């Protein structure tokens, strides 16, 4: 039963538009943690409450070290407050803004570490996990973790055409994110969400020059319309370029 | 803590009119109410789209405690806030 | 292809959450139309100008007489409109209030005909339409229209709990909706999340007394945990409920 | 009709991707068009109403 008056705040590491999240302190142990704040009303005119109350029960049935921790919640008159496990080198996405791409190295561990966590996920009949490099944390080793709680780009086109789905999504969604690493952009980004659109129902892209031959071997092979063309994500890290470069 | 307000309206020899004020849906309220300081304390609800609520069946001559905390539908129940009236 | 010249907006229809639709008449074939007149303010500040904008494109390609048409849409600089089919009679909502309970010929029919758009959506592969009696509009002769733009007592166990799903998810809120119609509130409203929660996951509801035999042998059969033990779509119109009630 | 109507300015407040004109194409964070009928396109819901 926690509450606001255990915890000491501090700097607030972010402060988007349905809400935010500071540093925190449980006064009692002085255990490091991080405290996301989210408006009720926000939530109620989305429709998101009835996911985020869903989301909040279903990870804590799940335990794995590149997904992010849930210990709690309490709620009050207008917020509804999440205790968070703290993620000290900030996310996925501020880094690759910052240094654009990723190294092959860099990247195939990310994969594998995502690999990983989907494959739990799916052993625990977890079906998709947003893994936006917006929801992919970074600890204090640098190791992934992700924190499901703009999305365009990285769905399937069986998702974007309100068709049915399984847990073949992770697969597209991994090739996705492994081809913005390397390159910096996803692969079917335009201008128009039209065009980016129908670039996903076409699997309208193009590897630039210096992406690897095995880097477009395993992109190639996540990035099929069909689902049951994807490979399982087992096959993924054992590929040859995965056990190449990652850690 | 929501409910922020709460006060007696009407009151009566042998019974009560309580009443609040929150911003936010609420499932419902559970009101409970006893006497300051030795009996089990009595306990019902009030659907959430109500603002007030009637207690009867008391005693004249003792002083009772009404603590009344609403509910949200996903977040479990708030903070009480208590009153005292003397019958 | 669109502009606000294009139409002569009427009296207004309802208030929205993020706008509000009037009637419009296009200036040059002079076609009476539904304009929803959405603000973008709301839209980019609750987050959902991509849900909505998603939606559009699907809806924009189903074509079924049960289902309320989407010819298009343009946006000024600062609200966004939609060209909506007009359905004149409102929603089931309203009429699900205006009243307590449905008939079983009315029940029945609005189940055959819901039955037919997802039968549509089906051989599509487009699956888990919000067919809520709010989504959930009235032609001119009655007939049921879905449109598409709390919701936690429609979905199927397999869906509150966080796992993947078929198309027998859109079975499962199919007995839903026949169970509402005839009694008045769906078979698993709880006073919370935990209690709704827990309703739906074990498959909790009961029949009141005036619900027959034949009404609550397609509710069961449809409302099963299990999404492989759901019945087919054409196995719930050939039913001998439906079959006994239906107009189709 | 997204506003204001060879160095061509619009000061169009909106936001837009990029703007089409009738064919070039410049940013949207630009307010004007140096050229040696203009298109408004939105990211969501395409093009606006053209002018003019
Ligand atoms: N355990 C955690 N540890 C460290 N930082 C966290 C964190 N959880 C969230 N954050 C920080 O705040 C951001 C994530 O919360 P945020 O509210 O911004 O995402 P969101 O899903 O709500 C949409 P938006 O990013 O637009 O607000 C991250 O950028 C991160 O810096
Ligand atoms: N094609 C259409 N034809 C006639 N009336 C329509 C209509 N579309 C919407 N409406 C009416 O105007 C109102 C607009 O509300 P809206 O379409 O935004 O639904 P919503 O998703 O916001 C839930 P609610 O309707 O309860 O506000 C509706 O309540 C309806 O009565």
């Amino acid at each position: 039963q926690w509450a606001l008056e255990d915890f000491e705040i501090g700097r607030p590491l972010g402060k988007g538009k349905f809400g935010n999240v500071y540093l925190a302190r449980e006064k009692q142990s002085k255990f490091i943690l991080a405290l996301k704040v989210l408006f009720k009303a926000q939530l109620e005119k989305a429709g998101v409450e009835h996911q985020l109350r869903r989301e909040v029960e279903i990870q804590s049935h799940l335990r794995h070290p590149n997904i992010l921790r849930l210990y709690g919640y309490f709620h009050d008159a207008t917020r509804v407050y999440l205790i968070l496990e703290y993620a000290p080198l900030g996310t996925v996405y501020r880094e690759l803004q910052k240094l654009s791409k990723f190294d092959e190295q860099r990247t195939a561990t990310y994969i594998t570490e995502l690999a990983n966590a989907l494959s739990y996920c799916h052993s625990k009949r977890v079906i998709h996990r947003d893994i936006k490099p917006e929801n992919l944390l970074l600890g204090s080793a640098g190791e992934l973790k992700i924190a499901d709680f703009g999305t365009l780009d990285y769905l399937p086109p069986e998702m974007i055409e309100g068709r049915m789905h399984d847990e073949k999504v992770d697969l597209w969604s991994l090739g996705v994110l492994c081809y913005e690493f390397l390159v910096g952009k996803p692969p079917f980004e335009a201008n128009t969400y039209q065009e980016t659109y129908k670039r996903i129902s076409r699997v309208e892209f193009t590897f630039p020059d210096f992406v690897t031959e095995g880097a477009r071997d395993l992109i190639s092979r996540l990035l099929k319309h069909n689902p049951s063309q994807r490979p399982m994500l087992r096959e993924v890290l054992e590929h040859p370029w995965i056990t190449a470069n990652s850690s | 803590s929501v409910p922020t307000k709460l006060e007696v309206v009407a009151a009566t020899p042998t019974s009560l009119l309580i009443s609040w004020d929150p911003a936010v849906t609420v499932v419902h309220y559970v009101i409970t109410y006893g006497e300051t300081g030795n009996s089990p304390v009595q306990e019902f609800t009030v659907p959430g789209s109500k603002s007030t609520a009637t207690i009867s069946g008391l005693k004249p001559g003792v002083d009772y405690t009404i603590t009344v905390y609403a509910i949200d539908f996903y977040w479990g129940s708030y903070s009480p806030i208590s009153i005292n009236y003397r019958t």
